């Protein structure tokens, strides 16, 4: 299957993630943005 | 806390959901057949249609424990405290002045001990909840006791089954909402007690008493041996018939300190139970005596009007069956003393030693005495059977 789109920001997905005229820049000039994961909720299942 | 109930309810099985189901529309006639379960034969504890239910409740009841003493609180009737009238009618306010002293009089140093499935709360009891008797005790439970929190259609309940004796230190006078109650504190004492484990009791006694003998020169075990084989219905009839005063002999002397000696060598680790069905001829009754025929209620009444709370003595060697159920030997009799063992005290058990040494026969010393703390019945078929919660005093 093709990855999950990941382009809103706050609680409720309405809003999208902005970047700056100078970030739009650096973008444009070739550099690319790293995607780094700092911590994961979850759940397990306890079985009767 | 009904999170906390929430949580503990969905790992217990469809058993326990079911046992618990019947519980909550029929908790008072599955608390009163609690009470009383153990005392029938062999066969009727395993032929019933709730043994199972008795069973699985205390499973689901032991399943859950807590780690540090807490106090409960409920209302206890007057009745399980030895006093059989009634302080203070509900329709009344105030208890009278002599009324508390009697009932502090009544419960100076007495132990009782309560064998059912009950209700307890966490909370002082304020508005919202009902009050069945005037009686009011705050019990201190100790480390790993039954807890099993249970839910109903709004409020919470919570479930424990005793298998202890309690005493009160000091019973006070308050006020409830315009009414007055007796407010008591209580604590838990420890012990251990077989209800239905034949086979734990037997690993019990093994391990304790299997190396009892090994201390023992071969001469006196010899003696005891035969004693106990062959002349058990003389010495104690010797005894009995007061032998130290009408008719002093040696001969017998030698026997009766050789065997107080062997029984006070060795005292018990633990506090335990013993259940000795006293014959009637005991208590210097008769079966043709009308105070004997316990079918009607005023010869129980009368029997717990003028032995509740008084003193008993055995001048013969005593002879307890640590078994609960009823023996085809000893199927006769009527009276079942429930005497409170507490540690220190002398008894020694005589099943770990090999040979069929009677039915779970346990010897202590002559003349000793007996402290009664409250006489209740049962069922029984169609006969009404008798207790009496028996105490070992030094």
């Amino acid at each position: 299957l093709s990855p999950l789109a990941l382009n809103t920001m706050d609680q409720f997905s309405s809003r999208l993630i902005p970047i700056n005229y100078d970030q739009l820049k650096k973008l444009d000039a070739g550099k690319q943005i790293k995607l780094e994961t700092t911590q994961v909720s979850g759940n397990f299942g306890t079985k009767n | 806390e009904r999170k906390e109930a929430e949580r503990i309810e969905q790992k217990l099985e469809r058993s326990e959901k079911e046992a618990l189901e019947s519980y909550k529309k029929d908790s008072v006639e599955i608390s009163k057949y609690s009470q009383t379960r153990n005392y029938f034969y062999d066969y009727q504890i395993e032929a019933n249609s709730r043994e199972k239910e008795y069973k699985e409740l205390r499973n689901a009841i032991s399943k859950n424990k807590i780690d540090k003493p807490m106090y409960v609180y409920y209302f206890e009737s007057p009745e399980k405290f030895a006093f059989n009238k009634v302080i203070r009618t509900e329709n009344q306010n105030e208890i009278s002045l002599e009324k508390f002293n009697e009932f502090k009089e009544t419960i100076q140093n007495k132990l009782f001990k309560q064998d059912g499935f009950k209700d307890i709360s966490l909370y002082e009891p304020g508005k919202g909840d009902e009050k069945p008797t005037p009686l009011l005790m705050h019990l201190k439970l100790p480390r790993n006791t039954g807890m099993l929190p249970y839910t109903n259609t709004n409020n919470v309940s919570t479930l424990i089954e005793q298998g202890y004796s309690i005493k009160i230190d000091k019973i006070v006078r308050i006020v409830i909402d315009g009414k007055h109650y007796i407010k008591a504190e209580a604590s838990v004492v420890s012990s251990l007690d077989f209800k239905d484990d034949v086979s734990k009791g037997d690993s019990w006694g093994k391990a304790n008493y299997n190396d009892w003998s090994n201390k023992l020169t071969p001469n006196e075990l010899a003696d005891v041996n035969d004693y106990m084989r062959g002349g058990y219905t003389a010495i104690n009839n010797y005894l009995i018939s007061n032998g130290p005063v009408n008719n002093p002999n040696p001969e017998l002397d030698s026997k009766i300190t050789n065997i107080e000696n062997a029984l006070k060598r060795e005292p018990i680790p633990t506090n335990l139970t013993v259940y000795r069905r006293s014959g009637p001829q005991e208590f210097g009754l008769t079966l043709t005596s009308p105070e004997y025929d316990f079918n009607k209620l005023e010869n129980i009444d009368a029997f717990k009007s003028k032995w509740e709370g008084q003193a008993l003595s055995y001048p013969n060697f005593i002879s307890t069956s640590i078994g609960s159920v009823n023996m085809s030997a000893f199927a006769k009799r009527k009276i079942v003393l429930r005497i409170t063992i507490p540690k220190g005290s002398p008894g020694a058990y005589l099943s770990a030693i090999p040979g069929y040494a009677g039915e779970y026969e346990v010897l202590l010393n002559h003349g000793s005495k007996f402290k009664i703390n409250k006489i209740d019945s049962y069922k029984d078929g169609t006969i009404t059977k008798l207790i009496v919660d028996a105490t070992l005093i030094p």
